[PDB]
């Protein structure tokens, strides 16, 4: 997780199989990892899980449920504002603790498992050291930013690009998930 | 209500490095 | 002849089969 | 599952081998000007660059290449040939301090292997220990700089 952070990938289901789960919404698969790599019949994107609450962006999950064992699962946080929503996290998954030291220096991991450095510029801005084209970026959303020892300090949300590079991102900071379960 | 959202994947990083097993 | 042998190999993530 | 550091033998040593933009890189003083084997027969270097320590051949096959540092930390990873993984300060642009000194038989062996940012990218190759009465506490290492220099 940290020290230092690597990553890796692995892929549980196919098209016709997402598809059928996503309508039935009972989901038997077996669950490891922080990440879980979220899909809706609309686009794919990232779920982080952090102290006990599966994370991802709004612009992804709208209110939707989450296909779970026991069928589907409402979700425990929504915030439209924050761009936020959260369900519990699956039944075999491991959570990241936010971060608590201020680092600078964040680690974004990808769709691909990546783990690549962001220096923070502002309180939900970081840049990219190795600027990337977006399409690398694509499906990332919801994925985490680690800080130096693996801990959450926000979760990507938005490419800041140009001419189809991408210079910094957008994120959510962990702040705004305590203030999210405080809110609704 | 529209499509509940799918796990298609993981991402682990608990992993540590280990010599990949001969087999 | 004299060659340099690959004996085994390290995943630095710790990916598994 | 790839591979990104290779476990290499010699008739005489054992070190390793990292594999970095495609290239599979080590220590002369382990390779020599050595080829690598193949179910297609031996493979020669691509590069060997006798003044730097450093020689690659082509990556294998199950390997997968680590992605250079372009964050340039301070806060190295060695990985050995055990897989452990030693923290380091890096002091210089080719040394570090291990955080926690161990004893020359841990760190036997590993010479090759990988220097890893906390971002787990390749910082450099892991050239020699520095020991006092047998205890390393630091080591010499080839910077990936120079490595996709030789390219
Ligand atoms: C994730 O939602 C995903 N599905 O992977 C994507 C990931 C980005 C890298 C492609 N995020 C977005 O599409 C966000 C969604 C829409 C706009 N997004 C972007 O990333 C924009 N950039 C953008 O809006 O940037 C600023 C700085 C916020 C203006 C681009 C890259 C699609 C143009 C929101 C913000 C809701
Ligand atoms: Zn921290
Ligand atoms: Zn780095």
């Amino acid at each position: 997780m940290g020290a230092p952070i690597t990553a890796y990938a692995q892929q549980t289901r196919g098209l016709l199989g997402c598809i059928i789960t996503s309508l039935t919404g009972r989901d038997k698969n077996q669950v490891e990892g922080e990440v879980q790599i979220v899909s809706t019949a609309t686009q794919t994107f990232l779920a982080t899980c952090i102290n006990g609450v599966c994370w991802t962006v709004y612009h992804g999950a709208g209110t939707r449920t989450i296909a779970s064992p026991k069928g589907p699962v409402i979700q425990m946080y929504t915030n439209v504002d924050q761009d936020l929503v959260g369900w519990p996290a699956p039944q075999g998954s491991r959570s990241l603790t936010p971060c608590t030291c201020g680092s600078s220096d964040l680690y974004l991991v990808t769709r691909h498992a990546d783990v690549i450095p962001v220096r923070r510029r502002g309180d939900s801005r970081g840049s990219l050291l190795s600027p990337r084209p977006i399409s690398y970026l694509k499906g990332s959303s919801g994925g985490p930013l680690l800080c130096p020892a693996g801990h959450a300090v926000g979760l990507f949300r938005a490419a800041v690009c140009t001419r189809g590079v991408a210079k910094a991102v957008d994120f959510i900071p962990v702040e705004n998930l305590e203030t999210t379960m405080r809110s609704g | 209500k529209k499509g509940s959202v799918v796990i298609v994947g993981r991402i682990v990083l608990s992993g540590k490095p280990a010599i990949i097993p001969k087999k």
